[PDB]
């Protein structure tokens, strides 16, 4: 998956999320189109109660059907302040964009935190199942000791999601940020 | 001063995107006098060359559109399960799911949509033609370019497990016996023909014409579900954003086919009755607050999210002030509650 927004100097903004699913998708090539095919299928619920590759579980509501769009966590998403555009967001990462995406809104409104500083601030994360606490590295032992105190079941893992952001001045400037965690990426303007 | 991260600063347009070279090819696009949209779609066409590990024109995907006098929309593009497609297609003779057959097998593909989502998108909502926005890509496919750190990483990493397992796949994206190393060139000559096709013809050329032709022999060839009348059929769906308020803040987000949207606005709306900000970031206290209100959202996201147009999704409930309360009352800042107490929620006295 991956994500990527855009903003004009109108003032219009736009949020892309799109994806194969899995990289490379099945990694299979349609014939000599060139065009790799993807594996969204995975992203129905299989069998009631029985977890898919990002450990997300469903029953009637997401079952496969024909002719039905499966369930996604993609969240291209716009914060609106004083009535206009101000946060442009959104990331990859399966069942994890959901609360990629809501950090970048938390770090934004609540932490008061630039694009950047809200793109570069470590991530954590909780599905329900599995029940865990997955934290990225980047915080503080003493926090986390806490959590285990409070009886959260801290998981170290990989880093998740790959932000691209834009937020919007009050003047108009535009502000942005690409996210550490993907090389080669870019964030960039006139 | 007082930053240590700073933001990437321009006054007049901007892009952001995972790579390098896409991000160009949309700010060129500014430059040359195209819109959000006329940018957006030719940074789609661009990553779906550039950035083979999710940039596609064989996936699907979403598109939030807000213009600059307010009016926002999603355009929903999401694959579509073949119309042969069954409930029970990814189980084993014994009744268990069998990733492989919904990860790697041909049945794993849905009927892709993203080069209608971004014709329904350009055709409304931008200004400039398809063959204007597609050329970048084109340039790209036909002339190639060169393999980054970030590619070379994916090919060998992800690419190793499935790419050389099939014989067109491995012709492009292998070499000399080896994923394509950083410093090499990637050419790919089949998706410039598919992107130049595109360009002359329209998206029915994905959809009816010789690159539908190709996607269902490949399918009929294998054991896949996608056929012509399945290409034929694929709609993208232009629908209303799901949003809340977050303390004067209103957020815009995808409404199903996608859970994303119904969920960040759940969470907020938990959220909003802490003082989260006192807390602050990586605090003990936020991340208990939030992690327990997380769970409650999946739990719901389990049983009550689909597409819209099989099963009616609540929404209205999910996204509810008032229930999101009843869940914020049931949070202990010193006691997380084991997600086996907990429970998809009662909606009743929200709908
Ligand atoms: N297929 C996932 C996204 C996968 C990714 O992040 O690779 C979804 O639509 O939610
Ligand atoms: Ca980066």
């Amino acid at each position: 998956t991956t994500h990527y927004s855009v903003v004009d100097k109108d003032g219009n903004a736009v949020a892309v999320t799109y994806t194969l699913n899995t990289t490379f998708g099945t990694g299979i090539v349609a014939g000599e189109s060139g065009i790799l095919l993807n594996n969204q299928m995975d992203d129905f619920s299989a069998k009631p109660g029985v977890p898919n590759v990002y450990g997300l579980v469903g029953g009637d509501a997401n079952a496969v059907g024909p002719n039905k769009r499966p369930l996604s966590s993609m969240s291209p998403t716009i914060v609106v302040k004083d009535g206009k555009t101000w946060l442009v967001t959104g990331s990859p990462g399966g069942s994890r964009i959901i609360t990629t995406v809501l950090q970048m809104v938390v770090n934004s409104i609540d932490y008061g935190l630039n694009v950047a500083e809200a793109t570069n601030a470590p991530r954590f994360h909780h599905q329900w199942l599995p029940d865990e606490l997955r934290v990225e590295k980047g915080f503080s032992p003493d926090t986390l000791k806490l959590l285990e105190a409070k009886g959260q079941k801290v998981a170290l893992k990989e880093a998740m999601g790959s932000t691209q952001s834009i937020m919007v001045g009050p003047d108009g400037e535009l502000y942005g940020a690409s996210d550490p965690r993907s090389v080669d990426d870019l964030t960039a303007g006139y | 001063e007082e930053d240590v991260f700073h933001p990437v600063r321009a006054k007049q347009g901007m892009v952001a995107s995972v790579d390098a070279t896409a991000t160009q090819v949309g700010v060129d696009i500014l430059k040359e006098g195209g819109n959000a949209v006329d940018a957006a779609v030719a940074v789609g066409y661009a990553l779906a060359v550039t950035h083979p590990q999710a940039g596609n024109l064989g996936g699907g995907g979403f598109m939030l559109i807000r213009s600059k006098n307010g009016n926002t929309t999603a355009i929903d593009f999401r694959e579509m399960a073949p119309a042969k497609a069954t409930r029970d297609m990814f189980l084993d003779d014994q009744g268990n799911p069998d990733s492989k057959k919904s990860l790697t097998s041909h049945l794993a593909s849905g009927t892709p949509g993203t080069v209608a989502g971004f014709s329904l998108a350009l055709d409304k909502y931008g200004t400039m033609p398809l063959n204007k926005v597609v050329q970048p890509a084109f340039k790209l496919a036909r002339d190639g370019f060169i393999v980054n750190d970030a590619l070379a990483d994916d090919l060998k990493t992800y690419g190793s497990e499935v790419l050389p397992n099939h014989e067109n796949s491995k012709a492009i994206f292998w070499k000399e016996g080896e994923p394509l190393k950083k410093g090499d060139t990637l050419v790919q000559a089949n998706l410039a023909k598919s992107l130049e096709m595109i360009a002359e013809n329209g998206p029915d050329e994905f959809y009816k014409g010789t690159i539908a032709e190709q996607i269902a022999q490949e399918m009929q060839k294998n054991g896949g579900l996608i056929t012509k009348e399945d290409l034929a059929a694929y709609k993208a769906v232009e629908r209303t954003p799901i949003s809340g308020d977050y303390r004067g803040y209103q957020v815009y987000s995808m409404p199903p086919p996608s859970s994303g949207g119904i969920h960040i606005v759940q969470i907020l709306n938990i959220l909003e009755n802490f003082d989260m900000k006192k807390y602050g970031f990586g605090s003990a206290d936020a991340m208990q607050i939030m992690a327990e209100a997380e769970k409650y959202a999946y739990a719901d996201r389990s049983e009550y999210l689909g597409d819209p147009d099989f099963v009616k999704v609540p929404w209205q409930a999910l996204t509810n002030k008032a229930y999101a309360k009843s869940i914020a009352d049931q949070i202990d800042i010193n006691k997380a509650k084991p997600s086996s107490e907990i429970r998809p929620g009662k909606l009743a006295p929200y709908e």
